[PDB]
């Protein structure tokens, strides 16, 4: 998973 | 370029939100020079940022008169125009770009971009057919089918479309394909997709079956679902069974095909269909056409599946499927398939250990004939090895595979409907039972982390639901404590968990508790997406429990999602538009049409219109400038009734109840009518009050929406006799029964009423009118005394050491508070329009006696009022709720939220009340 | 099981899935972007009853000069409920088999420190751990910026 942005 | 290098400082200024430095270094640059219109537009871009767009509106205006050219200043007045959401004016802009330079191909592009931007549709292919003119690429033609697609599919009218657009599109692709240029995969969906369109199926397959298909390479199995399309709006059956049957032999576990197979076979048996005596019997290859064949490769594939270490659920359930079809077709002389009972048991102990194996069997359950099912759960329980049962203790599971075959095992038992059978004693004795297996199971998970969910949740989550069943059938708010502790004991060990924090806060809503919602709802960290789907549950109660400033926050958020989506959607649908993904159009047209025409929206638009209109009515400003700065007028609106959408999900809370009483469409209809039925009174209720300062032909407007709210009312009286049940976790009742109930839109009709009758005595300007507004008067003033006195009570009730509660008071303390709000703004109204009157005539008409006589019964009801809110209060404060431990500390816990929320809730309202009594005193004429 | 392309209509509907504080949300941005720009890479699995199990959605990038084509893997989830069933394997084999027909180098993707879990399933499965970021996830609520994992694979191309 990832950042959120 | 220097200039961008003096832009720099404010670009991160502006990046950063340091709006006010980056106004004084734009200054302090254009200080120096003149005719740097970057820096104006960034400058009227930071105040607008600040909230100062009057002016940037004006410096735009005038930046905009000058015509640029620079790219720089095109972004700029790109991003100020989009701030406020004007894209028309960029369109106007480019226009004129385009004007000065006709040979930039940029600039047409970015005109044609623009415009895509907006939706001229006609526009846009004429801007894309001159880019072509200009430099012949593909792209750009391609756009422009593109465009006249959109342009047909946006018509209403079906034959226009068919024979004006669609015609013009296939010639020029046929052109196109003529001429040999077709290059990419791009162009070969969309010459499908235009062959779709207008009925031409076959011509579509062969082009699809032909050289251009073997450019679709980038997805993975493309060619074969749309040569499955193609054969089902065709009919081709014996095609698509063999496709289906060759997809399946590739892989096993797809569900789709096997249902694709099932129905062609079904189909080829019914139409008694024969192979050709030569050649092979299809277009793909094998064909099967008789249900002996058909068992026969469900065999084949269950002993080929079975050789292989790893797992499949599919051919099993197909089997089972394949049964129910047989079954309804009528072939009663099944080709031994098999008993289904034992069928389903078989797959139970093959896949007892899986959480998945009780919502697979939730769709076939049906098969299973209502007599045996006891015997059949009795035969279910022979399997499990459960440890022996002693005297004084119960069976315990072993290891985890026990407790997940008992919890399956129940939840079986639970869903065939024997839950629903027993008396109160048998239903506290099983509650008993799964809390001591719960205690038990919890056990196991002792090295578990903190992001993962304990192993025997779903047992506390069974006693919740038998112990609010109990409640629902007897009202017992015992149980309602009982459930509530033991949800929060259950929370304490697992703060993962979701369903838990959903339960609790609609257990905590209905009765009537509002402080620990918030929390929890912040708790579950919902975000954008999420907050059209499930923010409902928060805006249906944050106003009626008169805690304003949660609902406030609530609103803000909503409407800041919404505006974002608005504004976002179309770019990103641009960049698609720009990137060449022609099929993605349509979808995300209807997707930001299903976003803009949301329910929640509309209903969050118009509680946030109310909620503002009141909270500062008259104590910051007069009623005319809010109203101004709101921009509300009679006659416009803006809620579009034809087309209005649901989105909430009523399926997030976990259920095992049976069929019958679970959710139904029906449901969901009825649930539909009865918000759009709220949502409408609300909406004319808001107009008819934003009408009120224009007076000083309207009234024929005014009078217009009166008869619909009248309408109006009638009908949802009418939807209210029907008394409709609703089950305990589908859709919540709205709140029109409580406001029929309270009496207040009598109050508020005669107060409309009265507010007619002075507007004509105005206009006029007898004696009978005079008459009449003093009979109005003495009504208005028994109605809002009746009201207050139907609220009399007390809140929280100590009986046998037991509490109880009347949520319903409070709601009746809130309607209260919006009528008299109302009635405050028809009063201070009449006053305004009697005192010039009276003034004239002190230069003897019985009404100002009347006046002033209501005005003193108002305040002296106000003060009433206020007085009883406080004495409430005081009693509140002064219980003594004091009367394992540590389910009695959980039960005292729960207790002393409930009373703090009701502490909080009734200082809120005193607080509001307070403030608005003070606003009586310019009444005194 | 059935496995299908991700549509737009389905962001309705996956609620069930978020709810995990493992799984972020992120916005309509970013899920428009994803699915125009690479439809190919957004895959979803439907339940016989008509829920869905889990989704997975990634990216290819990099420079074909360099050897930096590689395929990129942005989320994948899976309902609690539907666990222990070999669906995240075969969601990974899916991508990695439709990165390896678009002639990339390598698959990569970003883990969670304490996602212990996690870690020794990617390693079991040939994935072998590359190199450690400090402080990438930009944690909110008060909790502290939890490190993470720059996790690998190669590929056959090399």
């Amino acid at each position: 998973m990832d950042v959120f942005m | 370029d220097p200039n961008d290098r003096r832009l720099r400082p404010i670009y991160d200024y502006l990046d950063n939100g340091n709006n006010k430095m980056a106004i004084q270094q734009a200054d302090k640059l254009l200080k120096k020079h003149k005719d740097l219109h970057c820096a104006k537009v960034l400058k009227a871009i930071g105040l607008q940022r600040t909230g100062k767009q009057e002016e940037a509106f004006t410096l735009a205006q005038e930046v905009a008169a000058l015509e640029p050219t620079d790219d720089n200043s095109l972004q700029a007045l790109t991003i100020l125009y989009r701030e406020m959401h004007r894209p028309e004016l960029v369109t106007k802009l480019y226009e004129a770009a385009v004007k000065k330079v006709p040979n930039s191909e940029e600039y047409h592009s970015h005109l044609f971009m623009a415009y895509a931007r907006v939706g001229e549709y006609k526009k846009m292919q004429q801007a894309g057919m001159a880019l072509y003119k200009i430099v012949p690429k593909n792209p750009y033609y391609f756009w422009s089918v593109m465009s006249l697609i959109m342009q047909s599919i946006s018509a209403q009218d079906e034959n226009l479309s068919k024979t004006m657009f669609l015609p013009l599109a296939e010639r020029m692709v046929e052109k196109m394909v003529k001429e040999d240029k077709i290059e990419a995969e791009a162009e070969v969906e969309l010459y499908y997709m235009i062959l779709e369109r207008l009925g031409k199926y076959q011509e579509a397959l062969d082009v699809i079956r032909g050289k251009l298909g073997e450019k679709l390479t980038s997805e993975i199995q493309s060619r074969e679902n749309k040569c499955m399309a193609m054969y089902k709006k065709l009919s081709r059956w014996p095609e698509c069974n063999a496709l289906s049957r060759r997809l399946l032999l590739k892989n096993s576990d797809d569900w789709q095909f096997y249902l694709t197979y099932f129905d062609s076979v079904f189909r080829l048996i019914e139409e008694a269909w024969s192979p050709p005596a030569e050649g092979e019997h299809s277009l793909e290859g094998e064909v099967h056409y008789s249900a002996e064949k058909a068992v026969k490769f469900i065999e084949d594939r269950i002993t080929e599946e079975s050789k292989s270490s790893r797992h499949l659920r599919g051919p099993h359930l197909a089997k089972l499927e394949l049964i129910r079809r047989l079954r309804s077709q009528g072939c009663n002389d099944e080709y031994k398939l098999g008993d289904p009972e034992e069928l389903m048991f078989q797959y139970f102990k093959k896949f007892g250990d899986k959480p998945c194996c009780f919502t697979d069997l939730k769709v076939f359950v049906d098969l299973l004939p209502a007599t045996q099912c006891t015997k059949f759960i009795n035969q279910l329980l022979g399997v499990v090895p459960l440890s022996t049962p002693t005297e004084d203790k119960l069976a315990l599971p072993a290891d985890i595979r026990a407790l997940q075959q008992h919890l399956c095992v129940v939840q079986l038992t639970r869903l065939l409907g024997l839950y629903h059978t027993m008396d109160k004693n048998q239903k506290l004795s099983v509650v008993r039972e799964l809390m001591l297996r719960y205690q038990h199971g919890l056990e196991f998970g002792k090295t578990c982390l903190k992001t993962e969910l304990q192993f025997s949740d779903y047992y506390c989550l069974l006693a919740v639901h038998a112990l609010i069943d109990v409640w629902r059938e007897t009202g017992d708010e015992t149980t309602v404590w009982q459930a509530l502790t033991l949800l929060e004991e259950g929370l304490t060990h697992s703060p993962s968990n979701a369903q838990f924090k959903l339960l609790l806060v609609r257990i905590y809503c209905m009765l009537g508790a509002f402080e620990p919602v918030v929390d929890l709802y912040s708790s579950l960290d919902a975000k954008h997406i999420q907050h059209d789907t499930i923010g409902y549950l928060l805006t249906r109660y944050a106003e009626s429990l008169g805690q304003y400033a949660a609902a406030s926050q609530s609103c803000n958020f909503a409407l800041r999602f919404f505006h974002s989506n608005q504004k976002d959607t179309s770019e990103y649908i641009i960049q698609a538009y720009k990137y060449g993904a022609f099929e993605k159009i349509p979808e995300f047209i209807a997707f930001r049409n299903r976003l803009n025409n949301s329910l929640h929206f509309a209903q969050v638009r118009t509680e946030r219109m109310l909620l503002d209109l009141l909270l500062e009515a008259n104590i910051s400003t007069s009623l005319a400038e809010s109203i101004k700065s709101m921009n509300l007028r009679p006659e416009e609106d803006d809620i579009p009734w034809e087309d209005l959408r649901d989105n909430r999900d009523l399926n997030v809370f976990f259920s095992w109840d049976p069929k019958d009483r679970d959710v139904s469409e029906e449901h969901k209809k009825l649930s539909l009518e009865e918000e759009t039925l709220w949502l409408r009174i609300r909406s004319l209720t808001l107009r008819l009050i934003s009408g009120l300062p224009s007076l000083n032909s309207r009234i024929d407007i005014l009078r217009l929406l009166l008869q619909q709210l009248e309408a109006t009312l009638e009908t949802g009286k009418r939807f209210i006799e029907k008394d409709i049940q609703y089950p305990f976790l589908g859709p919540v009742p709205t709140r029109m029964g409580g406001f029929f109930n309270s009496g207040c839109s009598q109050c508020q009709i005669s107060s409309f009423y009265l507010v007619n009758d002075i507007y004509e005595l105005d206009t006029s300007g007898t004696m009978e009118i005079q008459e009449r507004i003093e009979n109005s008067f003495k009504s208005l003033l028994d109605q809002l005394k009746d009201v207050f006195s139907k609220c009399k009570g007390d809140l929280l009730e100590v009986k046998d050491g037991n509490l109880k509660t009347h949520p319903t008071l409070l709601e009746n303390l809130v309607f209260f508070v919006e009528t008299i709000s109302v009635i405050l703004w028809v009063s201070s109204y009449c006053e305004s329009v009697l005192r010039p009157y009276k003034l004239n005539l002190q230069k003897m008409p019985p009404v100002f006696t009347s006046f002033q006589d209501y005005v003193t019964g108002l305040q002296t009801l106000i003060s009433n009022v206020v007085d009883h809110i406080k004495g409430l209060e005081t009693h509140l404060i002064a219980l003594k709720l004091e009367e394992s431990p540590e389910e009695r500390k959980f039960s005292k816990t729960v207790q002393g939220k409930v009373q703090s929320s009701y502490l909080h809730s009734l200082l809120e309202m005193g607080e509001l009340l307070k403030k608005r009594l003070e606003t009586t005193k310019k009444l005194k004429i | 099981t059935t496995l299908r392309a991700f549509t737009c209509d389905d962001l309705f509907r996956f609620n069930n899935i978020n709810l995990d504080p493992l799984t972020e949300t992120y916005g309509i941005p970013f899920y428009l972007q994803y699915l125009a720009h690479w439809p190919e890479y957004f895959i979803v699995a439907e339940a016989p009853g008509g829920e869905l199990m889990g989704y997975i959605m990634g990216k290819a990038e990099g420079s074909v000069a360099r050897e930096e084509w590689h395929g990129h893997v942005t989320a994948l989830s899976v309902a609690p409920e539907f666990r222990r069933l070999g669906l995240a394997a075969k969601l990974m084999e899916l991508l990695e088999e439709i990165s390896e027909r678009k002639g990339g180098f390598f698959v990569d993707l970003f883990v969670r420190v304490s996602n212990q879990v996690a870690v020794n399933m990617y390693k079991q499965l040939g994935y072998s751990v590359y190199r450690t970021v400090i402080e990438y996830y930009s944690a909110s609520n008060g909790e502290p910026d939890e490190d993470a994992y720059d996790m690998r694979k190669a590929l056959s191309r090399d």
